[PDB]
């Protein structure tokens, strides 16, 4: 029943299914010479260990929507749905953000996600929502 | 720790760049490009900066 | 679409609240844009 | 996408196809969201020498669209306002074709001749240093002798047409400013070959 | 009709010069929905005279 | 990952050195551009 | 409480609260006062 709190290390993990096989991958970025992120597979660790040194992130700050708007205009706090959060890379000390470069071609309305040096702007803040109905 | 991590990444990238440079050494390109993979010039430039 | 643009546009000006709500709902449901302007489709305006 | 449609509408202006549904649709499309767009971007037309060859052409069709038939009063007012706003920011050396076209009907003082001469004086009051002063207008060169002969013929045509016509209060006090502006703009000692 | 609806949903110019974040975000979203190239190309398409 | 981490005790995902009892040497890999191509570990110590 | 916090966050930037904001604050605080009184009533007697 443990709840997520600010100022701690955390890893973002997805879940894909290909050829009736479940693969668990985690977001990872280098940050030095390459800003773009990629899914490194954390599965099959027995045969090949993954590179987890560039997969750790830190919940630098969680804030309300209106508080975030006011702070843009200008204690391990618990995280709850509907609150913006700031993610910082552990190695490069650069904040995760949504860049304006659209490198994909299949989906024209798709942007890219990468690390940026500064925390200024609204591109580095992400809002959490409940996936399930419960 | 940070210095070691950048040393590892930079060494890998520069070794790839050196191998790419040595791939087409001594053979003119001619019409088509060398069969080797495209050199990571953007990554090298960003790492140098 | 006619009802939506009637609601959004009044007296030669645009109501920002209604426009923001409408665009939020539209981007939340991309299938409203039809085969064109679709990420999976990618037909294009000129092609359509 | 803009000029070709205006040219097509000008071709459709003929009385044979004037009542066509497509002609009315084209007129409605031209009157809304495209001509006012040209009016809004009129000050951006300064220094359009590079496309001057096309600019005259577009001016041409605009004038035709202002003199066409089967046009509502609001549409005609919109076209006239667009013409005046455009000619406000156009360099005078570019407009010589416009007045050489206007002298077709402006010295006739017909019903459709009130707007043209109004466009004349507003131009000539704005570019009075272009002709009267021996040095050209600011940023422009000296006026061509063809323009001088053209405006002299225009002045004489307006003068004798008003001399031989019956009195009309509105037409008289609309055309008098044009005559005054032309007289002031053209130098007194001009000699025409 | 869809293009017209998206066009009249654009924010006012005074809001744009005011630098409102919501107005800039909405304008960026509208620019991301359709490009200028499609607009000019479709305007360039002729009619049946 | 590090939610259950405690200060003063070794945890995973850490970079560190393995010093011997006399503390004058540690587990080190061969020097750069070596004959063995950096495959064997030694208790070199000193400036390393 | 969440609604009141949102109202405070919105009105923090403004130097002086307007009349409408004061009326809304008074209404919300009166409702909160009634809820607090009911909560006190539920536990005023030593109900374990």
């Amino acid at each position: 029943v443990q709840f997520l709190r600010t100022d701690d290390e955390v890893v973002l993990q997805c879940s894909a299914t290909v050829l009736k096989e479940q693969l668990k991958l985690c977001l990872a970025a280098e940050g030095f010479g390459n800003r773009l992120c990629f899914l490194e597979p954390t599965s099959n660790a027995q045969n090949v260990p993954p590179d987890l040194a560039i997969c750790c992130f830190t919940l630098e700050q969680s804030l309300s929507v209106r508080a975030l708007q006011e702070m843009l205009a200008n204690g391990h706090r618990t995280l709850l749905y509907g609150h913006a959060i700031l993610l910082r890379h552990a190695h490069s000390r650069m904040y995760l953000s949504c860049l304006t470069t659209s490198r994909s071609m299949t989906d024209k309305l798709a942007f890219d996600v990468g690390l940026q040096e500064d925390a200024t702007g609204e591109a580095c803040w992400w809002t959490m929502h409940p996936a399930s109905k419960q | 720790s940070q210095a070691a991590r950048m040393i590892h990444s930079t060494a890998g990238l520069y070794n790839q760049f050196i191998k790419g440079l040595d791939s087409f050494s001594g053979k003119p390109r001619g019409s088509g490009p060398p069969a080797g993979p495209a050199l990571p010039i953007e990554a090298v430039i960003l790492s140098l900066q | 679409l006619d009802f939506l643009r009637f609601a959004v546009f009044v007296n030669g000006e645009s109501v920002e609240e209604n426009a923001n709500v409408v665009v939020r709902l539209l981007i939340r449901k991309p299938e409203c844009f039809g085969p064109a302007l679709r990420g999976e489709g990618g037909s294009g305006l000129l092609a359509a | 996408g803009f000029l070709p449609d205006m040219r097509a509408a000008a071709s459709l202006d003929t009385a044979t196809f004037s009542t066509t549904e497509m002609a009315l649709a084209l007129n409605r499309y031209l009157c809304l969201a495209v001509l006012p767009l040209i009016t809004k971007c009129a000050p951006l037309f300064a220094g359009t020498e590079h496309r001057a060859i096309m600019v005259d052409s577009m001016l041409h069709t605009v004038y035709r669209l202002s003199r066409g038939r089967s046009l509502t009063k609001a549409q005609r007012d919109v076209i006239e306002d667009c013409l005046m706003a455009l000619c406000r920011y156009i360099r005078p050396s570019m407009l010589q074709h416009l007045l050489r076209r206007l002298v077709f009907d402006v010295p006739i003082l017909n019903e459709f001749a009130k707007m043209p001469l109004k466009l004349l004086t507003n131009h000539y009051e704005r570019c009075w240093k272009y002709y009267c002063l021996p040095t050209g207008w600011a940023n422009f060169g000296v006026t061509s002798e063809e323009e001088l002969h053209l405006t002299r013929k225009l002045f004489w045509g307006i003068f004798d047409s008003l001399a031989h016509k019956k009195y009309d209060q509105e037409l008289y006090r609309m055309a008098m400013p044009c005559l005054c502006a032309i007289a002031g703009a053209l130098p007194p000692d001009y000699v025409d070959a | 009709a869809l293009i017209d609806l998206l066009g009249r949903c654009a924010p006012e110019m005074h809001l744009i010069q005011a630098g409102k974040g919501e107005a800039l975000r909405i304008r960026a979203i509208l620019r991301s929905l359709v490009p200028l190239d499609d607009l000019v190309g479709i305007i360039s398409l002729p009619l049946q005279i | 990952i590090c939610s259950c981490c405690e200060e003063g005790y070794v945890t995973g995902g850490h970079v560190l050195r393995l010093f011997h009892g006399h503390m004058d040497e540690c587990l080190t890999i061969s020097a750069a551009d070596s004959d063995d191509q950096r495959r064997l570990v030694y208790y070199e110590g000193g400036a390393v | 409480q969440e609604s009141i916090s949102d109202f405070y966050w919105y009105y923090s930037g403004k130097d002086v609260i307007e009349e409408q904001g004061k009326r809304n604050f008074s209404k919300a605080m009166s409702v909160a006062k009634q809820v607090f009184n009911s909560l006190t009533e539920y536990i005023q007697g030593p109900c374990t």
